[PDB]
RNA sequence: UUAGCUAGUAGGUGGGGUAACGGCUCACCUAGGCGACGAUCCCUAGCUGGUCUGAGAGGAUGACCAGCCACACUGGAACUGAGACACGGUCCAGACUCCUACGGGAGGCAGCAGUGGGGAAUAUUGCACAAUGGGCGCAAGCCUGAUGCAGCCAUGCCGCG
RNA sequence: UACCCGCAGAAGAAGCACCGGCUAACUCCGUGCCAGCAGCCGCGGUAAUACGGAGGGUGCAAGCGUUAAUCGGAAUUACUGGGCGUAAAGCGCACGCAGGCGGUUUGUUAAGUCAGAUGUGAAAUCCCCGGGCUCAACCUGGGAACUGCAUCUGAUACUGGCAAGCUUGAGUCUCGUAGAGGGGGGUAGAAUUCCAGGUGUAGCGGUGAAAUGCGUAGAGAUCUGGAGGAAUACCGGUGGCGAAGGCGGCCCCCUGGACGAAGACUGACGCUCAGGUGCGAAAGCGUGGGGAGCAAACAGGAUUAGAUACCCUGGUAGUCCAC
C-alpha cells in the first residue's frame, strides 16, 4: 500500500518475488509485482509506482502494477512446464557461439524456425576462434559460407582478440538484442568487449569442463550501449519447444525454401520417401547444402519421438 | 523364569477358566494351597487337591455358569519387581466391594472383608473380580 | 514401561 | 558435551585456642580421604509453613502473613558489650559525590515518604502516640515513619442503587 | 466516625464486547481476493449473516475486552495412567562385573511391612460446626486435618538375613547321531584368458541397428601341449549349521556348540544387563606380495539437443593372500 507515481519504464531483471525497474531516466529501483500479473519478462515496458519512502531519501521497494502490450515474445515450451515467454519487445536477436566445447548446426537450424514466426532477424555470430589454425579457421568460414547464401549475416568474432568487435556493432545500434546461445559458448565474454561496463562485478564465468560447457550466468541481465539500446543475456540452453504449430510452418521456417515449394511432384509431399521431390533435386543439384537437408528431416523425425505423449498450453 | 509362581497360578487359571477346561494341575506349594483354599471358601472354585511330596503337585476344580467364565478376570497387584502394602484403612476394594481383595497377614491369608474385623494390613496379593 | 528403568533416570519433562 | 577430586586435605599424639566438642590452630606421625547411591566443576536459585492449578496422584511458584538464614556502597579487620564481627558503631583500602582559604575533611534512603533514571507498569515529600508492642525510668513521663490511621491507584474481592 | 432522625423529588447515578462453526444470537446495504478481518477452520474478484455500516439480538456488568504468564484440558514424559512388526522408537550380535530379581521345606531373627501407644508435626491458611460486623467479603471459638518423623510394646503369613535341607530349575558323566561351524595344510576336473604347435580361410567380434576394436605377421573356429588365477555346476530343497554378519568341490589334522536315549551325581550353583569386553557384510585405508576374469576413475565408438549415464570395445585402483 501507499504507492507513488504510475509512470513507464523497463524492467531490468526478474526475480520471481520482485523485480528490478528501471525509471525514465536510469534509476535503479527494485518493485514486487501484482498478484493478477500472469507474466512478467526481462525488458518489458510496465506501469509501476515506486511506493513510498518510509524514512525521508531511503525507500525499499515499489510496486509493478500493469503491463503493457507486446510487440514481440520469445515463448518456448517444456515438458512438466508449459508455454514460459524468457523474453519480449525486441527487434533483433544475435545467435551466439563458440567452437569449444561443441560447434553443432542443429542448435542454428530450430532458432531460425522460432524467428519467422516472430518476423525477427537472426545473427550468426561465432566465437573462441583464435584458438584454431587458419587450416581450420578456413573449414569453420566454409561452413558458414552455406548461411551467408541464405541471407543471414555472419560475423566472427573473439573476445580475446577484439577482432570484428566494429562491424559488429554498427549493425547493431538502435535495437535491443538476445545473444542467444549454449552453455559456455562466450556469452558473458562478449558483453564485457563491447559494453565498457562496470568491472566490479563484471559477471559470473565458471565454465570449465572436461568435454562440456557449464552455464554459470542466469537468466536475463539488462543494460545499455554506449550508442543506443540494450542488450538481454541468455541462459545456457540445451531445450527444443516445437509444440507451436503444425509441420507446415516447418517448410516457412527457411529462407531458401520459400522459393522450392509448389515445384515437385504431389499437392503434399513427405520430401524424404516421396518421389519426384523437387526439393530433393536442389539438395542433389549442390544448390542446397545436404548437410541441412538430412539435418530437416531429423526435425521432422523429432516430432515423431517429442509428441509421443502429448503437451498443450 | 518361575520368579513370580502366584503370577504363573493366575496365568493358568485364566487360561483354562476361558478356554473352557474342565480341570487344571500346576507345582503345588505352602502359599498357593493358602490362597486357592480362600478360594473354595469365597465360590470361586470347587475343590483342590494334592498329589505328591517330592513333586508337590495342586490340582484346581474350574467352575461354569452355563459354560460362562465365573471368575471373568484377576489381577496381580504387587510382584517381585514392586512390592504392594497398605494399612488397615488403606485397603481397596474390587469392584466397589463386589469382588474381593486378598490380602496376606500375620492372621493368615484372608480378604478384605475378613480383614475389617481382624483390624491388619499387610501384602495385597490380587484383585480376584 | 519398568519401574525400575525409572529408578535409574525419570521420564524427562519436556 | 563435568570422572577423578583433595596435603591442613583424612586420622592420631601433644601444645595452643573458644562460652562449649572439634585440623579450630601449630609441630610431629600415618597415607589415607571423597566418589557412578553424582565426588568435583559449571550455571541458576533465599528456603519453608503455603498459595495457585488438578477428581486425586502430581505440576508450577515462594508477593502480601508468619518462621529461619544471609545482606546493609565494595572489600577486609578488630574493639566495645551478657548477646554483633554491628542498617542510621568505629578503623583501613578502593569507587562515587559534596565542602575547602588547596593542605585537607564530610557522606552511605535494600527505614518512612520523595526525586532522577530504568522499564508495559505500581502511591502522599500526610496525621497521631487514642489503642497495641518495645525501649528508659521507682512511678509520673518521654520516645517509636513499629504500628494505628488517612489520602491516592475501579488494583482485586464483596454488597447496593 | 459507624449508626439514627428529618427533608425534597425519580429527581444525582449503565456501559462494553459479540453475533459462519467451535460458542449464546440474522437480516439489509456498501465494497470487489483490493481494502481489511482472524485464536483455530479459513472468509471477500459481482448475492460476504465472516470486511465496513445500519436495524435487531446475545453474553456480561461499574465494570467490560485485549495482551502476557502458570497449570488444567494433554493418559501430549502416561507411579496412578502410554508405546517400540510396518505411524517416532528393540542397540548388528554375544560374553559379563556392579545393580535389580529369584524354585521348594523347616527353624530362627523381627530388618522391610502391619497393629497399638507415647512424644512431635509453631500459629495463620484449607476443611467441620458455630459466632460476630445490618449482609457478603472479612474476622474469629473449638474440632478435624497436617497422610510426616522418632521411640516403645506386639503379631510372623509374605519379603530380607542366618541355619539345615530337598529336587522339577540350572549343571556333570556315559553311549550316540546329524551338520556348508570355524581355523590350518594338500588335492581334483571343467570353464575363462595367456602362450607353443598342427590343420585351415575372410571375416571374427558386437548391437534395436551400427561402429570403435581384432584378423591374410592367418584371426576366429577346432585339436594337441603348457602356465597362471579365482570360483566350486548337478547334488540343492521356505534344506541344514552358526550368537549374528554369514557359511557349499573332495580329503586329512586341530577344535567349537546343538540334540536324543538310559541312569548316576552336585544341590538354586539362576535369570538379566549400565559402563567395560570381543566378534562383526561389502567398500575404503596402511605395508608387502599376487593378477585370469569382472570392473569406479579413465580411453575409444555409437546414442543425443548435449551423453557426462544407458549400449558396445578396452582398461587402472580394487576384487586374491599375509599383516
Ligand atoms: N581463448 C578465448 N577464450 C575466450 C574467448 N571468449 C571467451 N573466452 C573464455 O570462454 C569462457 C566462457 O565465457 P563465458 O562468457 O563465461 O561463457 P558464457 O556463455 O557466458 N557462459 P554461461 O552459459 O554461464 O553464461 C571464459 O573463460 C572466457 O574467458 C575468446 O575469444 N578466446
Ligand atoms: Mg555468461
Ligand atoms: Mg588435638
Ligand atoms: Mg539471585
Ligand atoms: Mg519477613
Ligand atoms: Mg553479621
Ligand atoms: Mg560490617
Ligand atoms: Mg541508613
Ligand atoms: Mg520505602
Ligand atoms: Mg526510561
Ligand atoms: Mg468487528
Ligand atoms: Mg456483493
Ligand atoms: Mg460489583
Ligand atoms: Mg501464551
Ligand atoms: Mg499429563
Ligand atoms: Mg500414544
Ligand atoms: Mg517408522
Ligand atoms: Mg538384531
Ligand atoms: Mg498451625
Ligand atoms: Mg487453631
Ligand atoms: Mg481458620
Ligand atoms: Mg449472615
Ligand atoms: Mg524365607
Ligand atoms: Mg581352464
Ligand atoms: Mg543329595
Ligand atoms: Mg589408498
Ligand atoms: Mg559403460
Ligand atoms: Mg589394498
Ligand atoms: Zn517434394
Amino acid at each position: 500500500n501507499l504507492f507513488g507515481e504510475p509512470d513507464e519504464g523497463i524492467v531490468i531483471s526478474r526475480f520471481g518475488m520482485h523485480a528490478d525497474v528501471e525509471s525514465a531516466d536510469g534509476d535503479v529501483h527494485r518493485c514486487n509485482i501484482r498478484r493478477t500479473i500472469r507474466s512478467l519478462v526481462t525488458g518489458d515496458r510496465v506501469v509501476w509506482r515506486p511506493g513510498k519512502p518510509a524514512a525521508e531519501g531511503v525507500n525499499v521497494k515499489g510496486i509493478v502494477e500493469a503491463v503493457h502490450e507486446r510487440t514481440s515474445v520469445l515463448t518456448r515450451p517444456d515438458f512438466y512446464d508449459g508455454v514460459k515467454p524468457i523474453a519480449a519487445n525486441i527487434d533483433q536477436i544475435v545467435i551466439v557461439s563458440a567452437i569449444l566445447p561443441e560447434l553443432s548446426l542443429n542448435i542454428i537450424d530450430r532458432y531460425l524456425v522460432a524467428c519467422e514466426t516472430l518476423q525477427i532477424e537472426p545473427i550468426i555470430v561465432l566465437n573462441k576462434i583464435d584458438l584454431l589454425d587458419d587450416e581450420g579457421m578456413a573449414f569453420v568460414n566454409e561452413q558458414m559460407d552455406i548461411y551467408r547464401n541464405i541471407g543471414y549475416r555472419v560475423l566472427m568474432v573473439s573476445s580475446h582478440t577484439q577482432d570484428g568487435l566494429k562491424p559488429l556493432e554498427e549493425a547493431l545500434t538502435g535495437r535491443i538484442s538476445i545473444f542467444a546461445g549454449q552453455s559456455g559458448v562466450g556469452k558473458s565474454s562478449l558483453l564485457n568487449a563491447l559494453l565498457g561496463l562496470q568491472k566490479e562485478i563484471l559477471t559470473n564465468d565458471i565454465s570449465d569442463n572436461s568435454g562440456l560447457g557449464q552455464h554459470t550466468t542466469t537468466a536475463a541481465r539488462l543494460y545499455h550501449f554506449p550508442h543506443g539500446g540494450d542488450v538481454i543475456d541468455s541462459p545456457g540452453v540445451r531445450e527444443f519447444g516445437l509444440w507451436h504449430l503444425e509441420p507446415e510452418q516447418i517448410t516457412q521456417g527457411f529462407v531458401e525454401f520459400h522459393d522450392y515449394l509448389g515445384l515437385c511432384k504431389y499437392r503434399d509431399c513427405k520430401h524424404d520417401t516421396d518421389p519426384g521431390c523437387a526439393i530433393r533435386e536442389a539438395v542433389e543439384e549442390g544448390k542446397i547444402a545436404e548437410t541441412r537437408f538430412e539435418n530437416y528431416h531429423r526435425i521432422l523425425e523429432s516430432m515423431a519421438q517429442v509428441k509421443t505423449r502429448k503437451n498443450f498450453s | 523364569s518361575m520368579q513370580d509362581p502366584i503370577a504363573d497360578m493366575l496365568t493358568r487359571i485364566r487360561n483354562g477358566q476361558a478356554a473352557n477346561k474342565a480341570a487344571v494341575t500346576m507345582p503345588s506349594s505352602k502359599l498357593k494351597v493358602a490362597i486357592a483354599n480362600v478360594l473354595k471358601e469365597e465360590g470361586f472354585i470347587e475343590d483342590f487337591k494334592v498329589e505328591g511330596d517330592t513333586k508337590p503337585e495342586l490340582e484346581l476344580t474350574l467352575k461354569y455358569f452355563q459354560g460362562k467364565a465365573v471368575v471373568e478376570s484377576i489381577q496381580r497387584v504387587s510382584r517381585p519387581g514392586l512390592r504392594i502394602y497398605k494399612r488397615k484403612d488403606e485397603l481397596p476394594k474390587v469392584m466397589a466391594g463386589l469382588g474381593i481383595a486378598v490380602v496376606s497377614t500375620s492372621k493368615g491369608v484372608m480378604t478384605d472383608r475378613a480383614a475389617r474385623q481382624a483390624g491388619l494390613g499387610g501384602e495385597i496379593i490380587c484383585y480376584v473380580a | 514401561a519398568t519401574v525400575n528403568q525409572l529408578v535409574r533416570k525419570p521420564r524427562a519433562r519436556k
